[PDB]
């Protein structure tokens, strides 16, 4: 166990997180910040993203966006600080795809300040937490097979979000909750589970994500019969092939096109194909002049990963699941229930997004609380003076236990089943629409996958190996998982992405469920709920 | 030299479908310092790595362009 004394640990090199360290060199050009991720940052899923004339009307869309479960005093100090990210980062290089050009910024800016020392292709473990207070983490050095320890007073969060916990997922294989579940091993709460977000048009099988600018450029959406059914769930009238309206039709409410799909599937309008049932995304009607000036990589990438030509035939698409609103509960200044211990980005709940996050609010929360939660942590860093130094240590070394007893653990379940079950019981039971039916059959699987869990085998491909580490990272998608199911089936009422079938549970509930879902996970592995209120400051529910 | 399955997993989901097993169906397959571009190019941004897949662009180092063929056509040929 090598040790590197910091005042900062950031775990998490994406747009959340650097903008983060950062914030942190410049708030205290003495600072020691370690930036840790398990893949080179240029790789975080933020790579992949692809009004403001009023802060008024821009935190008035948040709020309700959000389905009044927005925290408003957070959400009117993000409205506000988003002008000056916006121009920070125009300044640092940004020429005014997205995701990249933001992530590719933070990164060249970082390489600017020594204060920034990266961990690149370090594993994170768990976070070192004595007497309420963070006090560093252990990490596991990939390109070499050894074990860090890392002191910080301040521990940012910075993870992304808990996406590919379903079988059918838009994000990189990387997100897959890591910081939510050491949050909850320390008896930090996730905060809104329930609400994940969907994008109508993925691709089945992958994921892999069409771009709106299909429909924006005029693609359809038929049912087998090639039928434009958007017609039939309120979405205004048919309008002419070529001449595409915003908010009608395929250019409608994002979320009222994912629930028109579920309906066209309970119809039997679907298709069934290979992994999955899919409509038609159809393109043809455009040409490929249309298709190759805009819509260029369409084309490709429907060639490679479903085999379509899009100029010949029709892609099949399905919602997907996308964006995780809940996340690591954190204050106001991004700051968990323990002390010194922050989240920021996709993997926390600052309470920005509510029960739906609205348009690009995703990417700006990177940058504007990225920018928050470095500041408050350095400040922390600053006034935690020491911890008892024996507990750190014992921690740090129960790690190491930890580890050692995981490997040739005794077993022989295989992680990979086991991760694909979890996958299927969340499609099914956390998918559109949720019945109480639907949500206990996979809140009991999940059950069942714990324990068999208990018992799976990591195999010598030995330094250390990359079946433990995917083991590792199953562990942490469980336990998130139940937390999301669980708090499913325990919200009834429909808010935002949160959409029940069962009778009681079809309205909005303002006045039972005007509440946040907290879900702890304690020693014993079981899955405890509780609820906090919702701060309105402006605006009340309508 | 099992470090470079974990060179492999890519923030876009696109490459983890074209990379990841392609690392795994083959690669040890056709091998020696022709593998001597399989590591150079993972060493490189993860659009271009999407990009020069789908042809929106051509690498530089054209010996890494060969292996941009290789990785098209040995998955065209895979499912
Ligand atoms: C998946 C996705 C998301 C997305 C999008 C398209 C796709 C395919 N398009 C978007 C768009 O057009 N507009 C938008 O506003 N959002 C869009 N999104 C969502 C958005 O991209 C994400 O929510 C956002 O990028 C999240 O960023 P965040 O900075 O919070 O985190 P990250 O980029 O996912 O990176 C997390 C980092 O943490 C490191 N990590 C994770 N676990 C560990 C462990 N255990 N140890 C060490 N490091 C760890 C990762 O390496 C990563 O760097
Ligand atoms: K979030």
């Amino acid at each position: 166990m090598q040790t590197f004394q910091a005042d900062l640990a950031i775990v998490g090199a994406g747009g959340a997180g650097l903008r983060a360290a950062i914030a942190a060199a410049q708030a205290n050009p003495n600072a020691k910040i370690a930036l840790i991720s398990k893949v080179y940052p240029m790789r975080s899923h933020t790579v992949a993203a692809e009004d403001h004339d009023s802060f008024e009307y821009h935190f008035h869309d948040t709020v309700a966006g959000g389905d009044w479960l927005c925290e408003q005093d957070v959400v009117d100090y993000f409205v506000h600080h988003c002008p000056t990210e916006m121009t920070q980062l125009e300044l640092w290089g940004c020429p005014w795809k997205t995701g990249f050009h933001m992530l590719h910024t933070l990164f060249q800016t970082s390489l600017q300040f020594p204060q920034i020392q990266r961990f690149d292709e370090h594993f994170v473990l768990d976070i070192l937490v004595d007497d309420g207070h963070v006090r560093g983490l252990v990490a596991m050095n990939m390109m070499e097979g050894t074990l860090v320890q890392i002191r910080a007073n301040a521990v940012v969060m910075a993870t992304g979000g808990a996406g590919r916990v379903y079988r059918y997922n838009t994000n990189g294989g990387i997100v897959t909750g890591d910081g939510m579940g050491m949050a909850l091993s320390h008896g930090v709460p996730l905060r809104d589970m329930e609400f994940v977000q969907y994008h109508p048009t993925g691709l089945p099988g992958s994921g892999i994500l069409m771009t709106e600018g299909c429909r924006g450029e005029g693609g359809i959406l038929v049912n087998k019969n090639g039928y434009r059914y958007l017609q039939d769930y309120g979405m205004g009238p048919e309008t002419p092939l070529g001449e595409p309206k915003n908010k009608y039709m395929e250019l409608g409410p994002r979320d009222k096109v994912s629930q028109a799909f579920w309906h066209e599937w309970r119809k039997g309008n679907t298709i069934s194909t290979p992994r999955g049932d899919v409509v038609y995304l159809d393109l043809r009607h455009l040409g490929e002049k249309k298709l190759h000036e805009r819509l260029p990589f369409i084309c490709e990438l429907a060639k490679a990963y479903v085999g379509v030509d899009p100029v010949k035939e029709p892609i099949p698409v399905r919602p997907t699941a996308h964006y995780t609103m809940g996340g690591i509960e954190t204050d106001q200044n991004c700051e968990t229930r323990i002390k010194g211990l922050f989240a920021v980005g996709e993997c926390s709940s600052v309470g920005l997004h509510g029960a739906n996050r609205l348009g690009s609010n995703s990417l700006a929360e990177l940058v504007v609380f990225g920018r928050l939660a470095g500041e408050q942590a350095t400040e922390r860093a600053a006034t935690a003076g020491n911890g008892n130094e024996a507990a750190i240590e014992a921690q740090a070394a129960g790690v190491e236990q930890r580890l050692k007893d995981l490997v040739n653990q005794d077993g022989g379940e295989n992680w990979a089943k086991i991760r694909d079950e979890m996958g299927l019981a969340m499609e099914e039971g956390c998918g559109i629409y949720r019945t109480p039916e639907l949500m206990q059959k996979t809140i009991d699987k999940l059950a069942e996958l714990q324990e068999r869990f208990k018992r799976v085998r990591i195999t010598d491909t030995s330094v250390f190996n990359t079946d433990l580490l995917y083991t590792i990272e199953l562990g942490h998608g469980l336990n998130v998982a139940e937390c999301m199911a669980h708090s499913a089936m325990a919200r009834k009422e429909s808010r935002g992405a949160h959409q029940r079938l069962d009778e009681g549970c079809t309205e909005r509930d303002d006045v039972n469920f005007l509440k946040h879902t907290l879900a702890f996970r304690d020693a014993d592995g079981t899955t405890r709920l509780e609820y906090s209120d919702v701060k309105i400051t402006t605006l009340p529910p309508a | 030299k099992a470090f470079i399955h974990w060179a492999c997993r890519r923030g876009m989901r696109e490459l983890d479908i074209s990379i990841m097993p392609f690392f795994e169906h083959e690669y040890d397959s056709l091998s020696d310092d022709e593998k001597r571009i399989f590591i150079r190019l993972l060493e490189c941004d993860d659009p271009d790595l999407f990009n020069w897949l789908m042809n929106h662009g051509k690498p530089a180092d054209a010996e890494l362009e060969m292996m941009v063929r290789l990785i098209q056509t040995r998955n065209r040929e895979r499912g």
